[PDB]
């Protein structure tokens, strides 16, 4: 069962002077405690399903912050400014806090038209929604790197059912779908199949007699 | 039964040879040498050993590579050699030359 | 591995009596062990701490085999 | 007139501890995961347990 | 060689009592079949692990296996995200230091990269080992040095104010067994240049100081535009069959 993210994960924090001269971003993903003389990579791997956790990545989902947008007042704009991500109201906020200090002017009107449109969610050729928004490098690069990955599992429904057509018995009565099913049906299923091998082979008396007898107690009763 | 029982614990077996073996100093080991024996088992107990083969485990007795216990009683056997040394020098000196 | 220091004062003005004759195991080791070779068996194996056709089998007499085991 | 400076809570380099301390690893900012030293009373001046 | 059989054995007995901690690792239908001998389900499982050893099956690495890779990768790669480094360095007060002064910090403990000649001359680097062993560390740290071989744990607080960066706690212990470097939590302070008092206990309170690598994570408010990413997700018109069985039972 796929897990649709209503969100993107961001970890972008802003942090601000009181005098409001000095800004800067920040990514949050935490300390880990890494120990010395041992190898890294363990710790690593062992730290890495934590951060999966952290980030909803590890089990398998889908994107679904297509619908997290809103529409400006004025009539010209018809962008849709996505709501996820650093919001650029903070970034405006925090910039006129600068320039508050130095004795500028506060943000022009053409400024804050340009700062507060810079996250949009876009339509793509095929269909897919394209927002961007703020956010930092290694939150984005491991959301698209597991994105790709569990894509990757993702098949249109009719490729699965010419996949597995050979195995289908005569005898049972084909079942019927709906027509949206068959054109816009889209199933997340494994198709690699693990050989069951290397335990027969190993202890092989162990799995005949496990089989035998659950085949003889199933026939004994025709 | 017993090729499975004897495949399943042998690291065991293994590692008590080991550890029994690290207990002998090594001059006692040459003097052993020297010597011979036969051993006569029962089949009873051929059999009985082989098919209920107890699984021994020291995973508990070594820490890492090293295990305290087989070392203290290895050690032991340099104080005891310093004592013959020592005793031996002692009564030669308070004695000397014996007559019977 | 180096040893820690002591006390300054037992750097500075420290006596320690010492004996250098680390000794030999030859004259317990040189003799005919024949006959006492199976009490130092014995022994050693003490030293380490451990632990219709089929009900004729009897466990009684397993640490002995053992014991000849290792030996073996 | 006014103290702009006056002494303060002043940083010190290094933590001397007197009493004398067994044997350890690492474990300030860097931590050891390995295992800790290994405590063997060898070199008994009498037999015990031979 | 023995040894080698010890500390297989010990191996093979941690990993089996690890994985039968908690939740097991194990179905319960595996547990059955190796069981159905008679064994007690986990030497079943140690003795099928250990007949494992060294094959030469093939296997599949699903996109969890590549996520987790990525992860640790990235992990391994880009410390500073994750509260770590490799190399730090240590050095008086009254010796100058270029320093990261993007950010405004006051006393920035963070160099954009470690300096590799300072003052003219190579900067000393050290081990941790070495420099733990070390019994004359006085006449070292009177120049200071850069040291590496470990991972070194850190923390930082970024405070609003102005006030003096120091550490929570003394760099260095020196102990009669060896010499540790206690856990660094800077409390980072910004900074106003015309404030005689602050000036005055950085320069005379502070008498050493410790720099590490600025961290990746910082980043400045004015180049925000690097900030800007793109996430895409797959149409709303899509439905998802949960049971994508193509036949039904005849009765």
């Amino acid at each position: 069962e796929l897990i649709k993210v209503p969100t993107i994960p961001h970890n972008l924090v802003l942090i601000q002077s009181d005098n409001g001269k000095h800004a800067l971003i920040k990514e949050d993903l935490g300390q880990w405690p890494v120990e010395t003389g041992i190898s890294l990579v363990n710790q690593a791997g062992v730290f890495a399903v934590q951060l999966a956790n952290k980030l909803g990545i590890d089990k398998p989902f889908v994107l679904d912050a297509g619908s997290n947008y809103f529409t400006d007042t004025s009539f010209i704009d018809t962008r849709k400014y996505c709501t996820d991500g650093l919001s650029p109201r903070e970034i405006q906020k925090a910039l006129n806090r600068q320039r508050a200090y130095y004795d500028r002017p506060e943000l022009t009107i053409s400024e804050n038209k340009t700062l507060l449109s810079q996250s949009i969610i876009y339509p793509d050729a095929d269909g897919n929604d394209v927002s961007i928004i703020f956010s930092g490098a290694m939150s984005h690069a491991i959301f698209t790197y597991a994105q790709s990955q569990w894509n990757k599992n993702i098949i249109k429904l009719d490729d699965y059912i010419r996949e597995i057509t050979l195995t289908v018995p005569k005898q049972y009565r084909p079942r019927r779908f709906k027509e949206i099913e068959h054109t816009h049906g889209y199933v997340y299923r494994e198709l690699n199949q693990g050989s069951l091998l290397p335990l027969v082979d190993a202890n092989l008396k162990e799995s005949s007699s496990y089989y035998f007898k659950k085949l003889m107690s199933s026939i004994s009763n025709v | 039964a017993c090729r499975d029982k004897t495949s399943a614990n042998w690291r065991g077996y293994s590692v008590l040879v080991s550890r029994y073996r690290s207990l002998i100093p090594n001059e006692l080991f040459e003097s052993l040498r020297n010597i011979s024996g036969e051993y006569n088992i029962n089949p009873q107990d051929e059999h009985s050993f082989f098919f209920a083969l107890a699984q021994i485990n020291a995973d508990d007795e070594f820490i890492g590579a090293i295990d305290k216990e087989s070392a203290e009683y290895l050690d032991e056997y340099a104080t005891l050699a310093r004592d013959i040394s020592n005793s031996l020098t002692l009564v030669k000196a308070a004695f000397g030359p014996l007559e019977r | 591995y180096r040893p820690r220091r002591f006390k300054e004062i037992e750097h500075t003005h420290g006596y320690v009596y010492r004996e250098l004759n680390q000794g030999s195991l030859l004259p317990l080791v040189d003799a005919n062990l024949k006959e006492s070779s199976s009490y130092y068996f014995k022994k050693l194996m003490s030293s380490i701490s451990n632990v219709m056709l089929t009900n004729r089998l009897t466990t009684a007499n397993a640490p002995t085999v053992r014991a000849i085991t290792v030996l073996t | 007139g006014e103290i702009i400076y006056d002494g303060g809570l002043s940083s010190k380099l290094a933590d001397v501890v007197d009493k004398t301390t067994e044997p350890h690893n690492a474990d300030g900012a860097v931590k050891d995961g390995r295992i800790a030293p290994v405590k063997l009373d060898l070199e008994k001046q009498k037999l015990d347990k031979l | 060689t023995s040894g080698s059989i010890i500390n297989h054995a010990n191996n093979l007995n941690k990993v089996i009592n690890h994985v039968f901690a908690d939740k097991p690792l194990i179905s319960e239908t595996m547990l059955k079949i190796l069981t159905i001998d008679g064994t007690t389900g986990k030497d079943g499982y140690r003795n099928w692990l250990d007949k494992l050893v060294g094959h030469n099956y093939p296997v599949y690495v699903e996109p969890v296996v590549n996520i987790m890779n990525f992860i640790s990768a990235r992990f391994v790669a880009d410390s500073s995200y994750f509260g770590y480094t490799n190399e730090i360095m240590i050095m008086p007060n009254h010796i100058n230091v270029p320093v990261d002064d993007r950010f405004g910090f006051r006393d920035s403990p963070f160099c954009t990269s470690l300096p590799r000649t300072i003052m003219g001359n190579d900067v000393r680097r050290i081990s941790y080992n070495v420099f733990s062993m070390m019994e004359d560390i006085d006449d070292v740290i009177s120049e200071g040095f850069i040291l590496y071989d470990a991972y070194f744990n850190f923390s930082y607080d970024i405070m609003t104010t102005d006030g003096v960066t120091r550490l929570k706690e003394d760099i260095l212990i020196v102990t009669d067994t060896g010499n540790d470097i206690k856990p660094i939590h800077f409390y980072i302070y910004f900074e106003n240049r015309n404030d005689k008092k602050l000036r005055y206990e950085s320069k005379m309170n502070v008498s050493y100081r410790l720099y590490i690598k600025t961290p990746a994570c910082l980043l400045p408010l004015s180049d925000y535009m690097r900030a800007q990413h793109d996430y895409v997700s797959p149409s709303s018109s899509r439905v998802y069959i949960k049971d994508p069985a193509v036949v039904y039972t005849r009765s």
